[PDB]
């Protein structure tokens, strides 16, 4: 609920940071869709998001707040 | 749109 709203705010931050690179935003969306559809483990999603946001270290740190513990 | 955004939020918010 609060966590859902925090997730909405975070994904919006990604969308606006990559407003001129929609393919990167789209890739982030597909990482999550693939995670769910292929039942990938957390560590594989962590690897993919780390690579995607290599030049966006603040977005990477924000992502980690959604991970277990 | 906001659909894709809310979908990603739902998946993200359920990993922990
Ligand atoms: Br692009
Ligand atoms: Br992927
Ligand atoms: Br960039
Ligand atoms: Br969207």
């Amino acid at each position: 609920d609060v966590e859902f709203s925090q997730a909405i705010s975070y994904v919006n931050k990604i969308k606006t940071r990559f407003a001129d690179q929609p393919d990167i935003y789209k890739h982030f969306l597909e990482i999550l869709q693939t995670y769910q559809r292929e039942q990938k483990p957390i560590n594989e999603v962590y690897a993919q998001v780390t690579h995607l946001f290599q030049n966006a270290p603040d977005l990477l740190e924000d992502f980690k707040k959604f991970l277990p513990d | 749109l906001d659909d894709d955004l809310g979908t990603a939020a739902a998946v993200l918010s359920n990993m922990r």
